[PDB]
């Protein structure tokens, strides 16, 4: 025979709790490379970014390595 | 090829009754020029500098 019903409360705030919010982890994840990727791309004209992040990347780096020939070049 | 050719026609004939005052040496450079060639033409001429120290 059993008396009362067998439960705990999780905690929880603002209607979010950690089973959920677990199952979300991975999702944030994934959003957080869309966000990365793209705000990479939108920049991926600067000279900063080629300089700094992008001719460092192995193989494909050489794509961002182009040199004005000084003959061409007024400045 | 055509353009710097037209260039010489320019300098040689046209120059003498027209001019060509929106186009700097530096426009000149990696289109119909090198870089040398066009600071040669541009340093053969004298351009107005800033007055001296008694103005
Ligand atoms: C680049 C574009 C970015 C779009 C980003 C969208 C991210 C939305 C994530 C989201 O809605 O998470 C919901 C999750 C909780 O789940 P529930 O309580 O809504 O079922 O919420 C939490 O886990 C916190």
């Amino acid at each position: 025979y059993v008396k009362k019903p067998s439960y705990k409360i999780v905690p929880h705030f603002l209607g979010f709790n950690i089973p959920t919010v677990s199952k979300w982890i991975p999702i944030f994840g994934i959003w957080g490379a869309a966000a990365g990727i793209g705000a990479l791309f939108l920049i991926e004209g600067v000279p900063r970014t080629r300089q700094d992040i992008l001719s460092k990347i192995p193989i494909i780096g050489e794509h961002w390595i182009r040199e004005i020939p000084a003959s061409d070049n007024p400045f | 090829a055509s353009l710097r050719r037209g260039y010489q026609v320019y300098k040689e004939v046209c120059a003498a009754c027209h001019s060509l005052d929106r186009i700097a040496w530096r426009n000149l450079v990696g289109v119909t020029h090198t870089t040398d060639e066009a600071k040669a033409f541009a340093e053969e001429l004298e351009y107005d500098d800033e007055p001296d120290d008694e103005g």
